[PDB]
């Protein structure tokens, strides 16, 4: 577990369920941890934003599109990104996040060329320009679990 | 400290123990205290007494038939004591 | 010698005191009261009267029935005209429950509006206003703020306001909270709605909202001049310096009225 | 004249603070009209909130012991289901429990309602269902409720066996171990025990649960009001038998 | 705006602890209508910080008021600043 500060752990990889969904495309292997919790960068929380690790041969990168500044249940704090995954034929990743926006759910798609290139082990909230995402809707759609399967 | 003069003495008053009142739900005891002590050499009265200077109110809760009334009595808890 | 019975003299003086402030001769019946159920609604009343560490007469000796009323949420009327902004904060109340806790405007004794602070650190200054003509706002009081690292509970004596609200049948009232104006914005964090908290816990996020604490005299009570005897009444006494002291070293003044207190004060005497 | 059992399943979740006083006025009122149409009357009680695991509850050390934090407010921790009162004739013991009930909390509006229905149904012993009587189970909650496979997000993939899982504390011990039950599982265990499920929810939740009562045989619905005598009219017109 | 000299203040009261009560008294002339008054203190010889407040009543005769600035005067006798003062503006509606 990386530390945000002294005696202040940044993440909780225990019981993160890494390997709950595995998807492979050619020499690419994508695995995710839907029960990965992450502490907010504003205060001391424990929010299950989910994270994925991608291996394209030698390089291993992290992918947490729900680990953002959009915190709390109202945002992507309980997104559990990587609950379900799949690959397209044009090297785009399809990620499902059932807990986003008070469990309205969200689908996030990023180009594999951008995932590895914009990866930075010192940046915990990476913003991707070619990101495609289902934005938040009205409150009637809460508790819908969009992204449960893909 | 142990004062020989006009000092406010401690006194915890229980409703069930020192009054026998089970009709007051809250509280079931409080610190009203009192002033005891001499005041030697200063006017107005023929004999300067150890009287309280600052007092504090007490909220109580009791029922009226079937209607519970939350009321607050004025000046019950004796904080300070003066001589006048 | 004095003895320790002095404490028992206080207890028996407390006994007759509580009964007199409640205008009661004997304790009421508790066989018409159900043992066990104690609502957390009256526990919030009792907790709010003991809470105030912050904030600044023949009828004033008797007891006052303490009741409170919560405010109106932002889900109905507080968003239709202004909503919330960095310039002001609005709180709204009804009157069908204000004139229900205190039916007659005269019964009202003290009405303090209490809020809930959040950590604010160094300094802020707050000015309070009242709603006039349903559109104009009039100044009330002001208060400087201290660096409380913890949530703080305040109170504002708006008794003169609430009394005027009980005399009119005005079906809607409310307050306004802006900040100081240095002339020749607002940075206070008070417990609000935040607008966006949802889920199961959202319902409890309306608790601790600004409420108006009321202390009135029950309707059941209603109703040297109080004595034919010369009671502990202050007696007249004119003292001259040249006549009663013989001191010619004091030029001014040359006399004043130094009165005195004469009369007994006993208790628990025979015969209600 | 015929024996009748009534189990009172109350939702203690956070959305119930506005509905709390209606339930206590429903308990005492129900603890009076039952002795009228029958003499063999025994009633019980049980409470539920939510499965005490992320993401349904926040996993910060303060919000575990006090899930009403950040408001702030003091409330009971999150628990799956607690069997408090086995059904008995002692009726003032029933009232004394409903009065002292405090609110709990969680995050997600739907609750673990079915977990409490399933444990109260199957446990014919720790609840104490009569041999030949009308096993009536009043279900009260002001929100939706979780069913099967909803616990997959929490990491619970072992299905509900529909058995009696009440520990020495009379709580649902296998709440973080088993999935929520489905309408199929509930239907399969509400008949093996012969239980008539009364849904007593809020207005916005009726259009939902009435379609559940259409699936669940014998299970009916009800509306919650300040005068909770509305739900009493259900039970009295359910003593028709014949 | 009102100003005073510290060279005469620390002569009437040498030690700041000796100061017990220091109330600033003025003189009213206007007798008609009612107005709202705010009081400030001199800081950095340019900035003014809030102090107290008082509403005024339409008295038919010249009225004499007073503002308790004891806590202000006490700190001024400890400082070597030989120039201080006060400011009396009106209400600011914002
Ligand atoms: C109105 O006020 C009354 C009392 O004036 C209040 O009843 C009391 O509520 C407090 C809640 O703060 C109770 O205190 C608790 O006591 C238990 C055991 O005695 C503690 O475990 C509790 O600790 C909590 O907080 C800890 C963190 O500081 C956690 O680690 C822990 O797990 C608990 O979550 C807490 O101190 C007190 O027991 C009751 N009094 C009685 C007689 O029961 C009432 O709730 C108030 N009403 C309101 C606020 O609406
Ligand atoms: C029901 O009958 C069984 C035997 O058939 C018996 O063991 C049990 O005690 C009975 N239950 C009650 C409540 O009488
Ligand atoms: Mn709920
Ligand atoms: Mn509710
Ligand atoms: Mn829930």
């Amino acid at each position: 577990n990386r530390d945000y500060a002294k005696d202040d752990p940044l993440e909780f990889k225990s019981h993160q369920w890494f390997g709950a969904s595995v998807r492979s495309k050619q020499d690419k292997i994508l695995a995710c941890a839907p029960l990965y919790h992450w502490r907010t960068e504003m205060k001391q929380e424990r929010e299950p934003v989910g994270t994925c690790f991608l291996q394209d041969g030698t390089k291993t990168v992290e992918y947490a599109p729900c680990r953002s500044q959009d915190i709390d249940a109202d945002g992507q704090g309980f997104c559990q990104g990587g609950f379900s995954i799949d690959f397209t034929k044009a090297d785009r990743v399809l990620l499902g996040g059932p807990g986003s926006f008070y469990w309205q759910g969200q689908l996030i798609s990023d180009q594999v060329a951008e995932i590895v290139s914009k990866y930075d082990p010192n940046v915990y909230s990476i913003k991707y320009n070619n990101q495609l995402a289902t934005r938040t809707a009205q409150a009637i759609f809460d508790d819908s679990y969009l992204g449960y399967s893909v | 400290s142990t004062e020989k003069n006009c000092c406010v003495r401690q006194l915890y008053i229980d409703f069930r123990k020192d009054l026998g009142w089970k009709w007051i739900h809250e509280p079931k005891g409080y610190h009203a205290n009192f002033c005891l002590g001499p005041c030697p050499y200063p006017g107005a009265s023929a004999a300067p007494c150890c009287v309280p200077q600052a007092l504090e109110p007490l909220p109580i809760v009791y029922y009226v038939g079937r209607k519970p009334k939350v009321e607050q009595l004025s000046n019950m808890i004796v904080r300070s004591c003066k001589c006048s | 010698i004095d003895m320790e019975l002095v404490k028992r003299k206080r207890i028996e003086a407390i006994r007759g005191q509580i009964l007199s402030k409640l205008r009661l001769a004997s304790p009421p019946s508790q066989g018409e009261v159900p043992p066990g159920p104690l609502p957390e609604a009256v526990l919030a009343l009792y907790n709010s009267t003991r809470d105030r560490v912050a904030g600044e007469p023949e009828a004033d000796y008797y007891a006052k029935e303490v009741t409170r009323v919560l405010m109106v949420e932002t889900h109905n009327e507080i968003y239709d005209k202004f909503k919330q902004s960095t310039h002001s904060i609005y709180m709204f109340f009804q009157t069908s429950e204000l004139r229900e806790a205190v039916p007659e405007p005269v019964l009202l004794s003290r009405a303090e509006l209490r809020l809930l602070r959040l950590k604010l650190k160094v300094e802020q200054h707050v000015e309070l206003y009242q709603k006039y003509s349903q559109n104009s706002w009039r100044y009330l009081s002001n208060r400087l703020l201290a660096p409380s690292d913890s949530p703080e509970w305040l109170s504002f004596d708006v008794t003169g306001v609430v009394r005027q609200w009980l005399s009119r049948g005005g079906e809607i009232e409310g307050f306004r909270l802006s900040a100081h104006c240095s002339c020749d914005t607002l940075q206070v964090d008070i417990n609000g709605f935040t607008t966006g908290r949802r889920g199961d816990l959202a319902t409890i996020h309306g608790m601790n909202r600004p409420f108006l604490l009321l202390m009135a005299t029950p309707l059941e009570r209603a109703q040297c001049f109080s004595s034919t005897e010369k009671n502990c009444c202050v007696r007249q006494l004119y003292i001259d310096f040249r006549k009663d002291l013989g001191w010619k070293w004091i030029h001014e003044p040359k006399g004043y009225h130094a009165n005195f207190c004469l009369g007994p004060c006993p208790y628990i005497w025979s015969l209600v | 004249d015929y024996p009748v059992d009534l189990y009172y399943l109350m939702d203690l979740s956070a959305s119930m603070d506005d509905d709390l006083n209606t339930i206590k006025e429903l308990g005492s009122r129900l603890s009076k009209e039952m002795s009228k149409l029958t003499s063999n009357f025994r009633l019980g009680f049980g409470s539920f909130v939510e499965k005490p695991v992320s993401p349904f509850v926040k996993t910060t050390p303060e919000e575990i012991a006090n899930p009403c934090s950040s408001i702030p407010y003091f409330c009971l921790p999150t628990f799956g289901f607690k069997h408090i009162l086995p059904l008995t004739n002692d009726a003032e013991r029933f009232n004394e429990i409903v009065k002292n009930q405090k609110i709990s909390a969680n995050i997600d509006t739907p609750e673990g309602g079915f977990d409490a229905i399933m444990q109260a149904a199957v446990c014919k012993e720790k609840i104490g269902w009569r041999n030949d009587s009308l096993h009536l189970l009043v279900f009260v909650s002001d929100a939706d409720s979780h069913f099967g496979m909803d616990s997959k997000l929490a990491g619970i993939v072992c299905p509900n066996d529909g058995l009696c899982h009440l520990d020495s504390k009379n709580e649902y011990s296998m709440s973080t171990v088993l999935e929520y039950p489905t309408i199929g599982q509930l239907i399969d265990k509400l008949v093996q025990n012969n239980v008539l499920l009364i849904f007593a929810v809020t207005q916005e939740q009726v259009h939902l649960y009435e379609n559940y009562a259409k699936l669940i045989p014998g299970a009916t619905v009800g509306l919650l009001q300040k005068d909770s005598g509305n739900i009493l009219q259900l039970i009295i017109s359910a003593y028709e038998e014949l």
